[PDB]
């Protein structure tokens, strides 16, 4: 079963093995027990070259795991700026909502990724999107006392 | 002649003790090395000063005193001071680690490491006495050693010296010069466990002494040196009857008979007058009537309280200096109708009078001017319950949330001891109310 | 009592630890060689608290240096005051922690903990009457956080009656862009709540904000952030190192500042704020109670002070300090809990630090510190909900329940601060 080998290769950053497995019929949209695909793992562990190769071979840019997370959610949470830009260029839903009501904007705001917050806003991230507790990205910036984030969100 | 042993516990007791023994030496004419040229009997004697001083054989006059502290800093100043040759070196006892402002450390854990040595050293002084009458114990309410160690010591002295009297000179806390936030706790805990073992206790309110230094002595920011010099003057006036010839408060038993009508309400108020700055060296000398009137003014009291709010059970006036008995009696007559003095119905309305015709001594370097006549009034009034209420209120504010209680529990103490100590203070406030306040 | 044994663990621990010794040695008149060059006998009266007397009348710090990477050992030795440390007290490992708390607490760190405990015992037996321990470390890394907390628990086991004090650096995405730092800090806080008596919370978020907004530094460096850390550590340890009025010790500080056992995390502060090259008494009192002078990124006006200790340093009027402290207490009366009377203590020291003629150091136990813990808790939950990089910890033997237990304990600590923030005395 090459689907499990492609998931391991995408996580470990084995660029050459990703090429070999796809050439031998491996399922690019293979999922692990929690619904994560090779694109989710590549976006989480910061393998930009694997993200681009998977997107040129039919990866669903808006795939969701059992908790509603898209690859854009995970790249915005971990802080991989170049991956966030490649994903948005390939049609990622900037306003995708996971099982906690969080959007990628919420996660980049919580983790202090200010450059990713700016990129998301320039691609139409909804400043009024509330999480399950009713909080928008701006509410997070006021509650935590993050003046730099509050200034970026007031643009 | 019946001997008295003084015990000084913790920083406050040691520092006040050092100031008191310096003043006692100047009043009896004892040099810092222990020599007394006026003492004709070398090697011993039955004179009044021998109640506080023993004699060795080479004419040395040694205080009947023991200094104890759980850390050495403060006692080391007495070991290197001016009167370093005066005390017995084995009667200056120090541990290595203090009670960290915690009653439980002073009473249960740290204090237990040195209690047997302290009692064995006290025993050596006791064995040297022909007629020991009791002990004078100096200590703070707020410190961990002053509160916890003193309570442990007082419990042991009651077992080993059953029929002997025990008097206290206690420092009540003031926020202006306090050292710890838990001092109300330490004050209530030591009062509860010492109440049964003490016959009479003279509380000294640091706020009252601080205010006197500011108002009368013009000292902007009084330090412990200024406070202790004034406290030693008052302590000397109280103990003068035990160290000199006289007919009032001549032994420790008489302090109880004259000032303590019931065992638990054993906290008399001391008032002292006149307190004049040393820069006013050419001040007009105040008459007997003027200084006696000053004893009924709350500003001259050792404890902040209002005696107009209470009733008197006892009142002793102890004069020092140029005081004619008929002038005292005339002043007592005027301070019966002109002022509002109410005694309890079950006690005689009389005032006990004692006169020592030598004026008070001033210490070189002190803040007080020399005076031709001075007076110390000792009275048991129900108004002193105001001091207990202020302390109980501070205890209640913190204890309702159990703030800082874990520090006491972590040092071998049960939480129940806090409620039983507070219950005893509730009963004590009620005891004053039952008499009348 | 007197002696303190100091321990500095991990990258951050050793960097801020070395700066502490450089700053206090200059104040006490000790050169890198160890010889005394000061012109005042007040610099030597309480030297025994931090230094041991060596042969030839020379003073060697009672400091233990530890890390799982040898590179840190070389960086400390090559410093100005690097040769004064005892070479026997340098306990370094071969493989580092790699910003992983589990490597420091259970695998790499657990194998080197016995060797550090041997030099701790050696320093402790040479003490006349040891009062406690002070540890410098970060909570976002692997060695200072993971091995530092393991070393605290083992020292607590052999010395259960001695005080444990820490200078803990809290992480911020503004200084270090490593997303596993909320995991390492949350796991460390779970340990600190149980095993330390008093912790100074030095927050990198607050240090960066001070440098960038107040000192106008566009790109603050670690040296700039550590300039404020060294000034804070000098200020909070002043009374332990000089005579003054207070008979200074860590146990009396704990008994008076910690009303509840778990609420032992202090918010330090300093005034004036200055840079690595570039005041009246009422001006110092005002800055001490301002949110911009706090070393923890929390607004004191958002909570209530349970206890406060202030240390004024320099030549100044004693009555003026008493008067100005009283004025700030009345104007800000609603920010102090009314159920702990006389909860603000003032200390004075004549010897000021070098460069400044007068300074003030603030130590507050305030409920507003919950904002610092909520910031770390939110980042921990954002990462933990997606189980990101969890295998890096479970792979070293850690159980998944340890993350949930640390998370639950931190939320209970925030709940405990809110309980006493809303309490009333009547
Ligand atoms: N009048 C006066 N009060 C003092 C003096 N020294 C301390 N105090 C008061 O005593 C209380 C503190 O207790 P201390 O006597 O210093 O403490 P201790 O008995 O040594 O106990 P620990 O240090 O906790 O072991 C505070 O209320 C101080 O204001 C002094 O010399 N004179
Ligand atoms: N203020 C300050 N923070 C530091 C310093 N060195 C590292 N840090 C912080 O410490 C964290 C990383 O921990 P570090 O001490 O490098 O790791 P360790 O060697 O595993 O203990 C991050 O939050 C850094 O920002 C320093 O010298 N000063
Ligand atoms: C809530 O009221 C209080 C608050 C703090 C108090 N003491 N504070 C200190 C501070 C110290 O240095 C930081 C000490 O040196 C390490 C220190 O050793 C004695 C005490 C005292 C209080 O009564
Ligand atoms: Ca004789
Ligand atoms: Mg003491």
């Amino acid at each position: 079963d090459l689907g499990k080998k492609l998931l391991e290769a995408a996580r470990a950053g084995q660029d050459d093995e990703v090429r070999i497995l796809m050439a031998n019929g491996a399922d690019v949209n293979a999922t692990d027990a929690s619904g994560l695909t090779p694109l989710h793992l590549a976006a989480t562990y910061g393998h930009l070259e694997i993200v681009e190769v998977l997107l040129k071979h039919g990866a669903d840019v808006n795939a969701i795991d059992i908790m509603g997370s898209t690859p854009l959610h995970l790249a915005a949470l971990i802080g991989h700026l170049e991956i966030v830009e490649v994903l948005l260029k390939h049609g990622a839903d900037v306003n995708a909502v996971d099982t906690w009501g969080d959007t990628p904007l919420h996660l980049a705001a919580i983790m202090g990724h200010l450059e990713i917050v700016e990129v998301l806003l320039k691609h139409g991230a909804d400043v009024n999107a509330q999480d399950k507790f009713g909080k928008t990205a701006f509410d997070i910036s006021i509650d935590n006392g993050n003046e730099d984030l509050a200034e970026i969100l007031q643009k | 002649m019946r001997e008295c042993i003084s015990i000084h516990v913790g920083q406050a007791g040691v520092q006040i003790g050092n100031a008191c023994w310096e003043l006692y030496c100047l009043e009896h004419g004892i040099q810092p090395d222990g020599q007394m040229p006026s003492d004709k009997t070398i090697g011993g004697g039955d004179d009044s000063f021998n109640t506080f001083f023993s004699e060795t054989g080479a004419g040395k006059h040694v205080p009947r005193a023991v200094f104890v502290d759980l850390e050495p800093t403060v006692i080391d100043e007495v070991r290197t001071g001016t009167y370093r040759q005066l005390f017995h070196p084995e009667q200056l006892i120090t541990g290595k680690e203090d009670a960290a402002n915690n009653y439980a450390r002073g009473h249960y854990t740290i204090g237990k490491e040195i209690i047997d040595l302290v009692l064995d050293r006290i025993r050596k002084l006791a064995d040297q006495c022909t007629g020991l009458q009791g002990f004078l114990v100096f200590h703070s309410f707020g410190g961990g050693t002053g509160s916890g160690f003193t309570s442990l010591l007082m419990e042991r002295l009651s077992v080993d010296y059953g029929k002997k009297s025990k008097l206290e000179f206690s420092i009540y806390p003031a926020p202006q010069v306090s050292t710890a936030v838990v001092e109300p706790y330490n004050s209530i805990l030591t009062t509860h466990t010492t109440l049964e073992h003490s016959d009479c206790a003279f509380m000294v309110d640091n706020e009252a002494i601080y205010d006197i230094c500011r108002r009368n002595l013009d000292i902007e920011r009084p330090t412990y040196t200024n406070l202790n010099r004034l406290i030693s003057q008052i302590v000397s006036s109280i103990t003068a009857s035990l160290r000199f010839d006289g007919a009032l408060n001549v032994d420790l038993t008489e302090f109880q008979t004259n000032l303590v009508p019931y065992p638990r309400i054993h906290f008399p108020l001391a008032t002292y007058a006149p307190v004049i700055s040393a820069e006013k060296a050419y001040h007009e000398q105040l008459s007997v009537a003027e200084i006696t009137n000053a004893c009924f003014e709350p500003a001259n009291q050792m404890v902040k309280c209002d005696p107009r709010h209470g009733k008197y059970m006892a009142c002793c006036l102890l004069y020092r200096g140029d005081v004619v008995p008929k002038d005292v009696n005339a002043a007592i007559a005027t301070i019966k109708t002109k002022r509002s003095i109410q005694f309890v119905d079950w006690c005689p309305t009389g005032f006990k009078v004692g006169i020592n015709y030598q004026p008070p001594t001033v210490v070189p370097g002190g803040d007080l001017a020399k005076v031709q006549r001075a007076v110390c009034m000792l009275s048991n009034t129900t108004a002193i319950a105001e001091a207990w209420a202020r302390l109980d209120h501070k205890f209640d504010l913190m204890y309702a949330k159990r703030a800082f209680v874990h520090w006491y529990v972590g040092e071998g103490m049960e939480e129940g001891e806090f409620s039983e100590a507070r219950e005893d203070m509730a009963a004590l406030e009620k005891d004053y109310e039952e008499v009348g306040v | 009592m007197r002696e303190i044994v100091h321990i500095q663990a991990g990258q951050c621990g050793n960097q801020i630890g070395a700066k502490f010794w450089e700053v206090i040695s200059d104040e006490h008149g000790i050169d890198p060689t160890g010889s005394y060059h000061g012109d005042s006998d007040l610099q030597l009266e309480r030297i025994n608290v931090y230094y041991n007397e060596a042969t030839g009348n020379k003073y060697v710090p009672r400091a233990i240096l530890v890390d799982l990477e040898p590179g840190t050992m070389d960086s400390v030795r090559s410093g100005p005051f690097g040769q004064i440390f005892r070479p026997d007290n340098f306990v370094f490992g071969q493989s580092g922690a790699g910003n992983n708390w589990a490597k420091g607490h259970y695998t790499e760190g657990a194998e080197l903990v016995d060797s550090v405990l041997d030099v701790v015992r050696k320093e402790s037996e040479s003490c006349d009457c040891l009062q406690g321990f002070q540890l410098t470390h970060s909570l976002g890394g692997g060695t200072g956080s993971g091995m530092g907390t393991l070393l605290i628990s083992k020292i607590r086991e052999e010395y259960p009656d001695r005080i444990m004090n820490t200078f803990s650096v809290m992480p911020s995405p503004k200084v270090s862009d490593t997303v596993v730092e909320p995991y390492n800090a949350t796991l460390s806080v779970h340990q600190l709540v149980e095993n330390t008596d008093e912790t100074y919370c030095i927050d990198n978020e607050a240090l960066y904000d001070i440098c960038f907004r107040t000192l106008k530094l566009t790109t603050p460096t670690y040296g700039d952030l550590n300039h404020l850390v060294s000034a804070t550590m000098s200020g909070v340890t002043t009374c332990l190192r000089f005579p003054g009025q207070l008979n200074a010790d860590l146990r009396k500080l704990a008994v008076n500042m910690v009303p509840f056992p778990r609420l032992h995390f202090f918010m330090p502060g300093f005034a004036p704020l200055t840079s690595r090259g570039s005041l009246t008494v009422p001006e110092l009192t005002q800055q001490m109670f301002d949110s911009k002078n706090m070393m923890a990124a929390c607004d004191p006006r958002h909570g209530r002070y349970l206890t406060v200790a202030a240390i004024f340093r320099g030549r100044m009027s004693m009555k003026e300090v008493d008067e100005q402290m009283l004025n700030v207490q009345n104007k800000n009366s609603s920010y102090f809990v009314e159920w702990i009377p006389n909860n603000v203590k003032t200390a004075v020291c004549d010897i000021p630090p070098r460069g400044l003629k007068m300074s003030a150091t603030f130590i507050g136990n305030s409920t507003a510190i919950q904002e610092l813990f909520k910031r770390i808790s939110e980042q921990f939950t954002a990462m933990f909900r997606r189980k990101a990089f969890l295998h890096w910890y479970t792979g070293e033997g850690m159980d998944e329940m340890e993350f949930t237990e640390a998370e639950s304990n931190m939320n209970d600590l925030v709940s405990e601060y809110q309980q006493y923030q809303d309490a009333t005395a009547d």
